[PDB]
């Protein structure tokens, strides 16, 4: 049988807070070092020069896997 | 890939246009160093130093 009508109070409180970051956050990027291209030498059957920027040059790479490249100032 | 990390991440320079100032290029015959800078050493030694 029913006595009564009641209005049905709720604590809906969210006090605490747990954010746990999902796992993607963490993974890893390639991230590089870059600098300005002063110039490139590119040789595999034939070799080709590019100069952007005509300049004492400070540092020099060298990269060899599918064709020789040179990065000049890179 | 392994591979997957040498891809290019930056667009490279485009070769747009014509040889620089003073480029080596070589007529009839003509001994000729892609090495050398042409402006650089024929400026004398007195002006620039050893």
């Amino acid at each position: 049988m029913f006595l009564i009508h009641f209005v049905h109070y709720k604590t809906i409180l969210q006090k605490y807070t747990f954010k746990f970051k999902h796992i993607f956050l963490s993974i890893d990027k390639y991230n590089s070092l870059f600098f300005n291209i002063s110039g490139i030498l590119i040789w595999l059957n034939i070799i080709h020069i590019n100069i952007i920027l005509i300049k004492y040059s400070f540092f020099i790479l060298i990269n060899n896997f599918e064709y020789l490249i040179i990065l000049i100032s890179t | 890939y392994y591979w997957s990390r040498y891809r290019m991440p930056t667009q490279m320079p485009k070769f747009d246009g014509p040889a620089p100032v003073a480029a080596p290029q070589s007529m009839n015959s003509t001994k000729t160093n892609e090495f050398i800078d042409p402006i650089d050493d024929k400026f004398p030694m007195s002006i620039r130093g050893p």
